[PDB]
């Protein structure tokens, strides 16, 4: 375990309310890990929300997310924080946070060797 | 939007070997996270080539090389301000080469310039006489060592003839940034020439490169 993410955050929150989710990595490459969060309905696929670099200087946005998402990291505790704004009903999900020591940030799952446990999100 | 799956590159590299200037530019692509790529270069400059093409292909990108989930990525981690290395080989016959090179990252594309330096070559060996016929696949053994990426190969060409030209070669890679470095791991390479031309002012190149641990 290099690795080890753990996502927080998870709330119930009224449609329109916004959340902020964090993941803090912990392990020896947890400085180089670039972050990206991923949502999973029930009963659906996983899918790509955004992304930040193990700098915190390049950001990477589906575009469900843009303009109203928000994500940044504080390189002190590589910790990762998505601020989640404009929340509707089809937000529901488990969010996980997932990272890699090759610096992408982008939405194939497969490029994330390291994966947190998830944290519910519930809009309503 | 740093790194995707699929990336290109623009090359330019000056160079001199045993005095004869010449300058070449290439456009490449692959996928960094598969270990893949291809290139096509074009010499602009000191054309035809008085040696084998052999001895620059190495010099034309290590931002596509396959790493395993638990190895840190040295280079990609260094963009998008990138990273310098600094190669030497030595050939059996004397001939060596010092490459200075710079990559970073640039309108979604890699840039690399590359500054080359031949000397001492035999006049009657293969490399000024063209006898060369591509580099047999090779393993890179990696190592950090003074806050800095250091690759280690023994280099083998083969000859038109049959049989062998071989080169210690190494090189030190550098982030232009602090980034964390890894073990030590080795890195299994194969670069093919795809295609020439006659005279070899164009040529395409194919390389594969994979990370592997060479413990545990």
């Amino acid at each position: 375990a290099q690795v080890q993410l753990v996502e927080s955050g998870g709330s119930l929150v009224q449609p329109g309310g916004s959340l902020r989710l964090s993941c803090a990595a912990s392990g020896r490459f947890a400085e180089s890990s670039s972050m990206g969060w991923f949502r999973q309905a029930p009963g659906k696929e996983r899918e790509f929300v955004a992304a930040i670099s193990w700098s915190g200087g390049a950001t990477n946005y589906a575009d469900s997310a843009k303009g109203r998402f928000t994500l940044s990291r504080d390189n002190t505790k590589n910790t990762v924080y998505l601020q989640m704004n404009s929340l509707k009903p089809d937000d529901t999900a488990v969010y996980y946070c997932a990272a890699n020591l090759g610096n992408y940030i982008s939405s194939n799952q497969r490029l994330y060797g390291y994966w947190g446990q998830g944290t519910q999100v519930t809009v309503s | 939007a740093i790194i995707k799956e699929f990336m290109r590159f623009k090359v330019h590299m000056e160079g001199s070997v045993n005095g004869h200037e010449f300058e070449i530019e290439g456009e490449g692509e692959g996928r960094p996270y598969e270990g893949t790529q291809t290139a096509k270069l074009k010499v602009t400059k000191g054309g035809p080539l008085p040696f084998a093409w052999d001895i620059l292909s190495p010099q034309f990108s290590k931002a596509y090389v396959k790493h395993p989930a638990d190895i840190p990525d040295y280079l990609k981690l260094s963009f998008p301000e990138g990273f310098k290395w600094e190669r030497v080989m030595n050939f059996e016959d004397g001939g060596v080469v010092t490459v200075t090179q710079d990559s970073s990252l640039q309108d979604g594309e890699f840039i690399y310039k590359v500054k080359l330096r031949g000397t001492n070559f035999p006049s009657d060996g293969p490399v000024m006489q063209k006898k060369t016929m591509g580099w047999e696949a090779s393993s890179e053994r990696m190592y950090p060592e003074d806050g800095a990426l250091k690759g280690e190969i023994k280099q083998r060409l083969k000859l038109k003839d049959g049989g062998h030209y071989d080169a210690e070669v190494k090189t030190t890679y550098k982030a232009k940034k602090p980034v964390q470095l890894p073990g030590a791991y080795n890195v299994n390479i194969k670069l093919d020439i795809t295609s020439h031309n006659e005279d070899y002012t164009i040529v395409e190149q194919y390389e594969r490169a994979e990370g592997r641990h060479s413990t545990g």
